[PDB]
């Protein structure tokens, strides 16, 4: 029931976040292809920096 | 003849009771029910955003 509440009406502003659904989208793209090509299909922010 | 054709062009009843054979009438429903299709689907997606 708690998981349903998260999926449906969680009675809190956090419910049905569209970024939350994007996280799953990118995860499933990663699952589809270990190779980078298809992961590159969809946007994300990639942070690089000096060691 | 031009006078007769103009008089018949203005006559809506003559157009209704002459030159009635085309199938365009059936297609007019196919195209017109697009407003009902939009209101209903948009209402269902509103049921899905609410729950």
């Amino acid at each position: 029931v708690l998981q349903k509440d998260d999926k449906g009406i969680h009675h809190r502003k956090l419910k049905k976040s569209l970024i939350d659904m994007y996280s799953e989208v990118l995860d499933v793209l990663s699952d589809y292809d270990a190779s980078y090509n298809t992961q590159d299909h969809l946007p994300r922010v990639v942070v690089v920096g000096d060691q | 003849v031009k006078e007769v054709l103009e008089d018949f062009a203005e006559d809506g009843e003559k157009k209704i009771k002459l030159l009635t054979g085309k199938r365009v009438q059936l297609a007019e429903d196919l195209k017109k029910v697009r407003e009902i299709q939009e209101k209903l689907d948009a209402f269902i997606e509103a049921l899905h955003q609410e729950k």
